[PDB]
């Protein structure tokens, strides 16, 4: 017995004993509706490390506890650079507006305090709809969970007054729908400096402690006090090419000014993790550069015609 | 830009919480 949790929504399937990691993957795909497949993935924990279900291995022989509801996590692995330009579906947008949501209120990723009032009153107004001062009385956000503590913990302000704030802003967002609002809270979060980055503990070849980050735009080496600004960026298209041998990897720059970058990382497993997202990051970054797919062309047609037949039943 | 079309709006949020600041 298998359970798959969602952002929103817990499954539970009868799942074959010679059942790969594809095979699982593919049904809670199909159950969804979700067309967007390549940028989820189905996650675990054990003994404290974090890791994705492999398609190309049988999900019973994966290191995975032998409980009786054998759990996974359907997260998103990806990210888009602008979740505006590229995700097409309703089920897909909805399910990164949740993901991204609880990263910021639980402090995964870092948001400045401005940015976390902003982000709140899309958040209201995507499960209120507008704003009117019939129906949203002072109060009545009092028992939503809005900010991260970070937040609260940064200022001497009541509930009340960061309800008063937020709600100012909430009351600019009339006109827009669920959709609307999500995505616009998409669009704030996606430009904080640690979305969507995977953070890697290695060193340089002076031994020294630093963090490679792997995300949407390339590989970015930080100081492990600070990982909001890379101490340097290598986008993918500036990328000639990336070895690794024997826990050293090695970066080699397109432009020969900008010095051949090498580190370690101590883990086997780590980095075979770190390669398969600088496969697939690498891939998605020139996918979202080309003409869309036949395939996304008649994604983005039907999607359009799910919105047209929601939009006929409320007007 | 950073924060694209929200900058006018982060900014005043910025300054209505700057005099409830910790510090």
């Amino acid at each position: 017995t298998v359970r798959i949790v969602t952002m929103d929504a817990e499954m539970e399937f009868n799942c074959e004993m010679k059942w790969k990691g594809k095979d699982l993957f593919d049904l809670v795909c199909r159950t969804l509706g979700l067309r967007e497949t390549w940028f989820f993935g189905l996650q675990y924990t054990i003994k404290d490390t974090v890791a994705w279900l492999k398609m190309d291995k049988k999900v019973l022989d994966h290191d995975v506890s032998k409980e009786e509801p054998v759990t996974f996590h359907f997260l998103a692995k990806f990210y888009p650079e602008n979740a505006e330009e590229e995700l097409v579906q309703e089920i897909t947008q909805h399910l990164f507006f949740l993901q991204v949501k609880k990263q910021i209120l639980d402090e995964k990723i870092y948001c400045p305090p401005e940015a976390s009032v902003l982000l709140a009153s899309y958040a209201v107004q995507a499960k209120y709809g507008d704003y009117d001062p019939s129906v949203h009385k002072r109060g009545f956000l009092a028992q939503e969970e809005l900010l991260p503590k970070r937040v609260i913990n940064l200022y001497q302000m009541t509930p009340e007054m960061w309800e008063e704030r937020i709600t100012v802003w909430y009351a600019e967002h009339r006109g827009r729908a669920r959709d609307e609002a999500e995505m616009e809270y998409l669009k704030i979060a996606q430009d904080l400096e640690m979305y969507g980055v995977n953070y890697f503990a290695i060193r340089n070849k002076k031994g020294t402690e630093l963090l490679l980050g792997v995300d949407a735009l390339g590989l970015h080496i930080y100081d492990p006090e600070n990982r909001l600004t890379p101490k340097i960026s290598f986008p993918w298209n500036e990328i000639r090419n990336i070895s690794y041998s024997d826990k050293e990897f090695t970066i080699k720059p397109l432009d020969k000014k900008i010095d051949v970058f090498k580190f370690n990382s101590s883990k086997l497993r780590v980095n075979k993790l770190i390669l398969q997202l600088c496969i697939e990051n690498h891939d998605l970054f020139m996918r979202r550069r080309k003409a869309d797919s036949l395939e996304v062309q008649q994604m983005k047609a039907q999607a359009r015609e799910e919105k047209a037949r929601k939009q006929m039943e409320r007007q | 830009p950073k924060f694209g079309t929200h900058h006018k709006a982060l900014q005043e949020i910025r300054n209505s919480l700057l005099p409830f600041a910790n510090e």
